[PDB]
């Protein structure tokens, strides 16, 4: 509920960057272009009647079918007007999207997490090192094509007197059970 | 016969202690110390009188051996000042006082080195 | 600091040169990090880095070039932070069926 | 359309301040030096002992330093100025060394006048110019930017041109002239008390108004 | 009286809150005069800024202006006005006004119901 | 005693460093030789040459100065004129 500032935004926000809007009880949704995301979030954060001044989080979704597989989602909250908003864009592996660390200082770690999990690089991040996975991790774990068990595993090598990383040779392979019903559609 | 100043201009270069390359412009007949002071990489108050008696090796500059052959050799007073006013009482064989380096078109293009500055206040 | 995507091949080349400079300056640190002085051959390491850069010439997209440079700088930071005649067919045949 | 300001001072009840400090730069005048009450020293002006800054002239060293040396005379209605950088790449601050006499309508900008110099009135020294030691420029001489006046010489003409060399007897008279205008400046100096009595007049004006 | 504390630790009580608000709203109107008239952002800004300026001009006490406006915390109002100035400066720095022509926007509306016990931000009274 | 490396020693060291490249040949290397033309090298080859020279001489070369090291004579002059070599 509380669809007040969403409608007010669509009334006052410039129409240039509003690629599409969704009015839902699961959450009001804005989808825009990556070029104007920073400007859109700056308008929302600073405007007096749409004060989404706290960034809840930044998420990534992988869609292998689409040309721009990655979908970067921003969940924001307005405590002054008590409502949640969602602003998302589409990015691919190589293109770099604008960073919103300057607007919301909390966005640094979520943007690093998005980099870690998917590979979507950011333009104006103060730093963009990996945050969650192992040092020297090679892949991006949250991509759909990335195998669940990964590519390498670690063990203790006595001659080397250190923990070495070797390609996966795991026993009891993952058993994928196809429960999907042909009448679900 | 216009008698401009560009003819008297002598352009040389200086690498200071931390290694930054600097461009130094000084008139012919005016000393390398004056040129460096005008450039701004030598404290003007540290060395005011361009005299050997008033020099305490605060104008010392290291010059390349292929440039030492283009200016007159060190005098006894200059060598004494270099020996006395040093971290170790030795002659650097590549350093000359900036007071006695008279700039000229022969020395135009010379590359010098400014060592670590020394304190001079009392 | 991360920079926007290079809009020109010349800019991508300049960034590649800067990354190669960074690798060359950071090479002697890897010496004390890993301690393989017997058969390192720092010159050979520089040659191998140049060979990697030269085998990555088939790429022509500036975005791909920038992403490759970003990953290379990440790998450089990781290495600095110390994170490690019977023909080819017959040998594979004698080894296993899956080749 | 231009908009006149109603709160604009058409009468300041006090003339132009003799010393105009810009930012942290305060003009410095030696106690022995004499600067006339009509002069305007603004910005980075440094007048040393024995200087004879005469009435009606102005020294605006806001862009770069202006320095008047020992026993140097700057005469009536002259203008002194400076700017960042010069055409000769040398420092562009206006420097006037000791024993330099500078005429009435001299227009000096970024000059490097070496000591013991004579400069006539209506003389203009544009940026980067230096008049070397023991030299004379007669009245009306204008030097192009970057032009130098060699030592021991006399120069003249709207474009600066060498006229004749200077004999030793003529050269020795430059410090004599400098100290002569210094003595005249000392004669002018005795007519000024340390504190003006104009504050009595302004208090009388305030009492008349209320 | 004087506000002992505003509750918010970051915010600090300001004595001349009414004067600060009047100046900020006047500057807001002067700056928003530069925005194109057709844009809805300018219309909304003029609307609420004129309303706030009028109420803060009519009512003298900060308690009275807070009670009449219904937003409260004149310090929060000043922060909002400063952020509005910053946003106006930003939208002058970059020009977002005007549709780009041949433009399409996909408005999506689904009326899928949700149970009464899910977290939904209830509208303020 | 001594602040600059000898010119002959610098020239010999620079020549030896250049000789240690697989692509170059000792026949075509001269004290006045352009890296791109005389030695038949590339941009990356020149950059690696500059880095090898600075590693041998133990001091970091500025970016513009390194860009102006397109010849063995330029390299020798710069190294002999630098006090940190
Ligand atoms: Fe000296």
């Amino acid at each position: 509920d509380n669809q007040f500032i969403f409608k007010y935004s669509w009334e006052t926000l410039p129409k240039k960057w509003v690629k599409k809007m969704e009015r839902s009880e699961h959450g009001n949704r804005f989808d825009t272009k990556t070029d104007y995301l920073f400007q859109l979030l700056c308008f929302l954060k600073l405007h007096t009647y749409t004060r989404v001044q706290v960034l809840i989080d930044i998420c990534g979704v992988d869609y292998p079918s689409r040309k721009r597989r990655f979908e970067v989602v921003y969940n924001l909250l307005s405590t002054r007007y008590n409502s949640r908003i969602r602003v998302q864009t589409s990015a691919d592996e190589v293109t770099r999207i604008s960073s919103v660390v300057s607007l919301f200082p909390s966005a640094g770690w979520w943007e690093r997490e998005v980099w870690d999990m998917f590979g979507v690089s950011f333009i104006n991040h103060p730093d963009l090192r990996r945050i969650l996975t192992d040092y020297g991790f090679e892949g991006h774990p949250l991509r759909k094509d990335f195998p669940l068990s990964g590519y390498v595993e670690v063990r203790y090598d006595d001659p080397e007197k250190r923990v070495v990383s070797e390609p996966i040779e795991m026993t009891q392979e993952f058993r994928y059970f196809d429960f999907a019903s042909p009448w679900e559609q | 016969s216009s008698k401009k100043v560009s003819d008297r201009i002598v352009r040389l270069s200086a690498i200071d202690f931390e290694g930054k390359k600097h461009e130094v412009v000084g008139l012919a007949g005016h000393t390398l110390l004056k040129a460096l002071i005008n450039t701004g990489l030598i404290d003007p108050d540290s060395h005011r009188l361009e005299e050997i008696d008033a020099c305490s090796a605060h104008c010392e500059v290291n010059i390349a051996q292929e440039w030492l052959d283009k200016l007159p050799p060190r005098s006894y007073d200059e060598e004494y000042v270099l020996v006395r006013n040093s971290r170790a009482r030795v002659l650097n064989k590549h350093s000359r006082l900036g007071c006695q380096v008279l700039l000229d078109h022969n020395l135009q293009g010379m590359v010098v080195a400014l060592p670590e500055p020394k304190p001079w206040d009392t | 600091k991360v920079l926007p995507n290079s809009a020109s091949v010349e800019e991508a080349r300049q960034r590649v040169f800067d990354f190669f400079r960074a690798t060359c300056r950071s090479l002697p640190s890897v010496m004390e990090i890993y301690n393989l002085y017997d058969v390192t051959s720092v010159a050979q390491l520089r040659s191998t880095v140049a060979s990697e850069i030269r085998k990555n010439i088939g790429v022509s997209d500036p975005k791909v070039i920038d992403m490759l440079l970003f990953k290379g700088m990440e790998e450089l930071m990781n290495v600095v932070n110390h994170s490690k005649a019977i023909s080819p067919f017959l040998k594979n045949f004698y080894s296993s069926n899956y080749f | 359309s231009i908009t006149p300001s109603p709160d604009r001072v058409k009468w300041d009840y006090r003339g132009q301040r003799k010393i105009i400090p810009l930012g942290q730069w305060l003009p410095k005048v030696a106690v022995d030096a004499y600067v006339a009450p009509n002069v305007v020293l603004a910005g980075q002006v440094t007048v040393w002992d024995g200087a004879s800054v005469w009435p009606g002239c102005v020294l605006r060293g806001d862009l770069n330093k202006i320095s008047i040396g020992f026993c140097s005379n700057v005469q009536e209605r002259s203008v002194l100025h400076a700017a960042w950088t010069s055409p000769t790449g040398l420092p562009a601050d206006t420097s006037i060394e000791r024993y330099v006499t500078i005429g009435a309508y001299s227009l000096l900008r970024s000059c490097t006048i070496e000591p013991e110099c004579i400069i006539g009135q209506h003389s203009i020294l544009m940026e980067g110019s230096l008049v070397e030691t023991q030299s004379i420029l007669e009245a009306g001489s204008v030097v192009p930017p970057g032009r130098r006046i060699p030592s021991g010489e006399l120069w003249a003409g709207n474009p600066a041109r060498f006229v004749r060399t200077l004999t030793h007897e003529e050269i020795l008279e430059i410090p004599k002239l400098a100290v002569a205008i210094n003595d005249l400046s000392r004669d002018h100096y005795s007519e000024f008390l340390p504190y003006s009595t104009v504050y009595l007049e302004v208090e009388k004006f305030k009492k008349s108004l209320g | 009286k004087v506000k002992a504390s505003t509750g918010i630790v970051g915010l600090e009580v300001v004595p001349n809150a009414r004067e600060v608000l009047i100046g900020l709203y006047s500057k807001t109107l002067k700056e928003i005069q530069k925005v194109p008239e057709d844009e809805g952002y300018r219309k909304a800004v003029e609307s609420f800024t004129k309303h706030r300026l009028s109420v803060c001009k009519e009512e003298e006490d900060w308690e009275a202006i807070e009670k009449r406006l219904g937003c409260g915390q004149v310090e929060e109002l000043i922060e909002e006005a400063q952020d509005e100035l910053k946003l106006i400066s930003y939208m002058i720095e970059w020009d977002p006004w005007g549709v780009p022509d041949d433009y399409e926007c996909e408005v999506i509306e689904n009326d899928a119901p949700v149970p009464k016990h899910v977290p939904l931000h209830r509208p303020p009274p | 005693r001594g602040s600059f490396l000898d010119k002959s020693e610098v020239a010999d060291r620079v020549i030896s460093c250049v000789k240690n490249f697989q692509k170059v040949d000792p026949a075509k290397v001269t004290p006045n030789a352009h890296f791109q033309n005389d030695l038949g090298l590339d941009s990356l080859d020149a950059v690696e040459i500059v880095m090898a020279l600075e590693e041998e001489f133990g001091f970091e070369i500025p970016d513009n100065e390194a860009d102006k090291i397109n010849s063995i004579k330029h390299a020798v002059d710069f190294i002999a004129s630098h006090p940190q070599a």
